[PDB]
């Protein structure tokens, strides 16, 4: 699931 | 100050901070940065996880765990194995790994999470998220459920002896065998996050946590706590839970803050509590516990 768990605001 | 004492301070001091604009975010914009200092400077290495043998183990290449606090696997069941794992140990208020925040298990690693939970005599899993959220895959399966007989894990062999349906909340109580031994492993599953904003909404975390250490009230053991990147909701359980710790013991230090409490355990554990709506809910949740202790 590597989309990069920092993806959000 | 005494207890009561501290509590109110801490109260009277909410029709303040409650108001004040953007009183959070500027807040959270601390921590964020912290981190961000903690890392131009290099302050803590991660080379194990930054290992090639291990890169697949990670499930956001990102959410990294840190050397110095990560949890070291001994309990070998092959040579196909490795000390590595996504999951660092988090102190409580009396002793340090007192808390195992660690990821959603990938396939490649549903393994490695048992030598975890057995190879630190673990008797609780606090499974923070749902196995499929925006339409996307978070977390794999580890456990076993009714009629379903038994899963096995490399040697491990998992099985289901019965659940427990609690308004957002299940109690699964699973039976770990290996090597002739059969431990007993009370896992808790909790889907329905609470509404930052709406109040009345944040009982079920409380109620959750007032459950788990209703099933283990000391420290002798670590509590695996794990979400999608066992970070976010993972620090909320594991500060909301270090905070009642206190509170059940009339140990609220004067002092006490909602945000030192993070910004420690985020030297620990990486990214812990990752969002502003959240950081308002570890508080909110401490506020909401703080006005029942009076």
């Amino acid at each position: 699931d590597g989309e990069e768990y920092d993806d959000p605001f | 100050m005494d207890q009561r004492e501290i509590l109110q301070k801490f109260l009277d001091e909410a029709q303040s901070k409650k108001i004040t604009k953007e009183e959070f975010a500027n807040e959270f914009l601390k921590l964020k940065r912290q981190s961000t200092k903690y890392k131009a400077d290099k302050t803590y290495p991660t080379t194990v996880a930054e290992k090639p043998k291990n890169i697949k183990k990670n499930r956001y290449k990102d959410i990294l765990p840190y050397d110095y606090s990560r949890v070291e696997l001994s309990l070998i069941t092959s040579d196909e194995d490795s000390s590595y794992i996504n999951a660092n140990f988090i102190k409580g208020v009396y002793g340090p790994k007192a808390y195992i925040a660690t990821q959603g298990p990938l396939s490649t690693t549903l393994l490695d999470f048992w030598r975890m939970i057995w190879e630190y005599s673990v008797l609780i899993i606090v499974m923070a998220c749902m196995e499929y959220e925006m339409g996307k895959k978070k977390c794999e399966r580890y456990w076993a459920e009714p009629g379903e007989m038994q899963l096995e894990f490399g040697p491990f062999s998992v099985s289901c002896e019965a659940e427990k349906r609690k308004s957002d909340y299940i109690i699964r109580t699973l039976k770990v065998k290996f090597n002739s031994e059969t431990r007993t492993i009370y896992q808790f599953h909790y889907k329905n996050w609470p509404d930052h904003d709406v109040p009345s909404s944040i009982d079920p975390i409380l109620e959750l946590i007032w459950d788990v250490r209703c099933y283990q009230e000391d420290d002798s053991v670590p509590i695996c706590i794990h979400s999608s990147a066992g970070c976010g909701r993972t620090g909320v359980i594991c500060a909301i839970d270090y905070t009642w710790m206190l509170l059940k013991d009339g140990i609220i230090p004067e002092n006490f803050s909602v945000f030192s409490l993070i910004r420690e355990m985020r030297t620990q554990r990486p990214s812990l509590v990752q969002t502003q709506e959240q950081y308002e809910l570890v508080y909110n949740a401490v506020l909401e516990l703080f006005k029942r202790q009076m």
